[PDB]
């Protein structure tokens, strides 16, 4: 039961800046037997396993290169990326093995990059789910920075709340932008009520909504 | 090559039980300590348990959260990893990973790939598939399954680049999902795109061309 402490949660910076991230724990990871601190480090990417780049607070896993370094004794240790690279992104958390092993909260690396537009797209129901009188209308916006972004549904000139549901990737390494999907769902009969269906999407990239339609009559 | 693996997961019942194996090749097994450890969704990583290696006496250690409750063992003929697990609450929702620890030789610690495990009284479902037709941007609509994981893939994955595939969100017991895909205007349609959907739970394989119009 030591408890350890990560910080902070997140942080956002340019391929090639240096950064620094820290643990704290309830108490000393340093063996008296061996003079080691029994603290380690490991990154864990998007959609993958976490693995280890760095045991006995400083030293590096065989493998790993020489950029990533780890720091300290005791209680506080800090791990360091000089030129962070964009495949870094993932969320780095501390682990103690000198009493049981505890892993720390985790510090999530976002990476910061260039200001881009989403490409917003958008998608009638398709004949086959109409079939079954469902009726999904969706919305993708792809590829942006900076992450927030905010979505809304117009439907024949009338703003619609509900029936959404909102999902967001996780950041691409390939070019560290986000993306967001946005889907609308109605029945079938409500669905063919209306004829004019508009995503806009507000970006720090624009004081103008980015706004994609279809009208009904023309399917 | 090392390999591990994690098998014996999935969907179950809350109060049941499970025993998650992990299948282990390319290394002396007996040498190593064995940890389990868990991720729910979205959260941190959390340390279960190891298992020590054969010159302690393969003796077994838990967090305080499972201890009691979960067990560890070895199959050391076959180089296999157990993790027993009794009474099971929504709190043990998660992926599952092996990892190997520490101990001998010369050169890493490795990790399994991970296994979901959902406690839910849902029932599994399979998915509705939908085309999502119009550099231009097809996708495909995955509606109304349970539980996670779904795979999809577009042209038995011979297209990758341009791939985006949102996270599931569930409501009332069913997991929608949505998968974009990016082309040049000018392949399609004239060369065919085809949305592949894998939801192992219900043994569903789809294919779902995007037919333009």
């Amino acid at each position: 039961d030591i408890v350890m402490t990560q910080s902070p949660s997140s942080l956002a910076v340019s391929a090639g800046e240096k950064v620094t991230m820290n643990c704290k724990s309830s108490q000393s990871l340093l063996n008296s037997r061996t003079r080691k601190n029994y603290l380690a480090w490991y990154q864990q990417k998007p959609g993958q396993s976490p693995k280890l780049l760095i045991y006995w607070a400083s030293t590096r896993e065989s493998g790993v290169p020489d950029r990533f370094t780890g720091s300290g004794s005791g209680t506080d240790f800090a791990l360091t990326i000089s030129s962070v690279q964009a495949e870094d992104l993932a969320v780095y958390y501390c682990k103690q093995s000198y009493n049981l092993r505890t892993f720390g909260g985790g510090t999530k690396l976002e990476i910061k990059r260039a200001d881009a537009a989403p490409t917003v797209s958008i998608f009638p129901p398709s004949s086959e789910q109409l079939t079954s009188g469902g009726a999904s209308v969706v919305c993708f916006l792809n590829n942006f920075y900076p992450k927030d972004i905010n979505v809304k549904w117009k439907i024949d000139g009338s703003e619609r709340q509900n029936g959404v549901l909102n999902s967001w990737t996780d950041q691409d390494s390939k070019d560290s932008t986000y993306s967001m999907s946005s889907t609308l769902t109605l029945t079938k009969d409500e669905y063919e009520r209306h004829n004019s269906y508009t995503c806009e999407a507000t970006h720090k990239t624009s004081t103008s909504p980015i706004v994609k339609s279809f009208n009904r009559n023309e399917c | 090559e090392v390999k591990l693996v994690e098998s014996g997961g999935g969907l179950v019942q809350p109060g049941g039980s499970l025993r998650l194996a992990c299948a282990t090749s390319g290394f002396t097994f007996t040498d190593y300590y064995m940890s389990w450890v868990r991720q729910p969704p979205g959260k941190a990583l959390e340390w279960l348990g190891f298992i020590r290696n054969k010159a302690k006496g393969y003796t077994t250690e838990y967090s305080a959260s499972v201890k009691g409750r979960f067990t560890i063992s070895r199959d050391n003929s076959q180089s296999s990893l157990y993790l027993q697990m009794n009474t099971l609450r929504a709190e043990d929702s998660a992926t599952y990973y092996c990892a190997r620890d520490h101990d001998g030789y010369y050169e890493f610690a490795y990790w399994g790939q991970g296994t979901l495990v959902t406690v839910s009284a849902a029932k599994t479902t399979p998915p509705s598939v939908y085309p999502l037709a119009p550099m231009v941007t097809l996708g495909c609509l995955v509606k109304g399954y349970f539980p996670e994981p779904v795979t999809v893939t577009w042209n038995s994955g011979s297209l990758s680049s341009g791939v985006h595939t949102f996270p599931a969100v569930l409501q009332s017991d069913l997991y929608t999902l949505s998968s974009s895909v990016t082309v040049p205007s000018s392949t399609w349609p004239s060369e065919t795109v085809t949305c592949n959907v894998a939801h192992p739970a219900s043994s569903t394989k789809v294919d779902k061309k995007i037919v333009p119009r």
